[PDB]
């Protein structure tokens, strides 16, 4: 229950970046609000989640230099 | 003059003994 | 009751980041709100169970150096 | 009774940080509100109450070295 | 008479810290609220009046030191 | 008055301290409150009374040095 | 009229550390509030008052040093 | 008219350290409310006021050393 | 046209010193309210016209030095 | 139209200094307001339109110096 857990993420992101992530919703009596999550710590999240699942190569091992 | 009380009191509470060599030794002498 | 810890903190911080983690709730008059921690303090929190746990290596120890 | 209140704050803080630390509580006419405190405050008194009651090893002397 | 005030303070400090005290109560028409101190305080005045009263001993004189 | 002022003064410290700074009172229709003041100005003010009063003292000389 | 100006000047004082400067009053269809002074504030002006009084020493000048 | 305006500009000064500059006044259906205003700025304009005034000695010339 | 101004700016100045520089004004559905300055900018324009005006003598330059 | 505009502002910032700069007026659930600003950028607008307009010199090019 990984790759579920970062598409969710991924799409949750991405809602929130545009438009859509909801803070609160009003009805009759129906008060119901989240706590919002900073973009920069979400982003740290998702990295930190795809490089621990069995994702594809992103980060690279330093540079070395030669003349 | 100097030896009445000193700058502003100063020394205006030290006040030695006057006293003799041997009462001032054979008193804490060993 | 340790590894039920572990579940209920990653499934928290899991919602909590992506949409669900409720402040308050509200119904005409019945309506109750949550302190919020910080997701720093809930990652802290999750890592110290965590490796207080019998969960298996996820840190080592420092690193040497050979030419 | 150390060892009672100790685990009474221990699961606070659990329940608190996982999700579940009702700031507020509203009836029809019955509003009660708590004070609500940070974290590392109520961290470092249960560190301070578990090394002062006698519970089991948790800290050690320093750390020597040796060539 | 410190020991009934010692014993009070520690209440007030362990229910502050996990989640009982309260900082305002509103009965229909009825309200009053409380001023909220701080932890900071609260544990300095502990260890004023704890050092104050006669009892067991808490703290010693700085540290030797020897070879 | 000095005597039974300072008393009160700590009484009121002490419930201040507790739980029984009353912030404000609210009854149907009629409300108010009374300004709050702060922990350490209210403790030196204790202190400085207390010495500036007649009964034992509890400051000293500033120190003594002697192999 | 400065000592009962002082007079006055210390009752808000003792009522201002302890617990008994009222910041508003309401009686549903009448309220009125008063700006609240700083402690120090006032506690500077009680002893200016004095000192310019026909109160006695208070304060003596600069301590000279003798050997 | 320096005099009364000084005596009025004092006699609200003192009214203000002790417990009755009023910020509002509300009866039911009028409210209205004065600005609020420091004390440091108060107490120099009093004394600046003063000095423009031809009232007694209030102030000296530096001061002088003699051995 | 500016003798006026000057009396009537260091009237302000003076009402808004003691008590009487009116924020807001409600009858029971008319509300008006009115900016707020403050004191350093007011006595800064008070200067500034009273040096313009007028008025006499009322500052000097510089300052000699002779043995 | 410069003198104009110069006069009205002037007026304005008279006012404003004054008492009676309208932040807002309402009347019967006709609200309206209007934004403030600050005495500094009106002293210098008055200055620079003043400049621009055909007023009399008030500013001149530096001081020389002679012995």
């Amino acid at each position: 229950t990984r790759q579920e857990e970062l598409a969710a993420a991924r799409a949750a992101l991405h809602d929130l970046m545009t438009g859509k992530r909801v803070a609160t919703v009003q009805k009759d009596g129906r008060r119901v609000e989240f706590t919002a999550t900073s973009v920069s710590d979400l982003k740290k999240y998702i990295a930190e989640l795809e490089v621990q699942t069995g994702m594809t190569q992103r980060r690279r091992g330093p540079a070395g230099f030669y003349v | 003059h100097g030896g009445g009380s000193g700058f502003g009191g100063q020394l205006r509470s030290w006040n030695p003994p006057s006293e003799s060599v041997d009462a001032a030794l054979l008193p804490n002498f060993t």
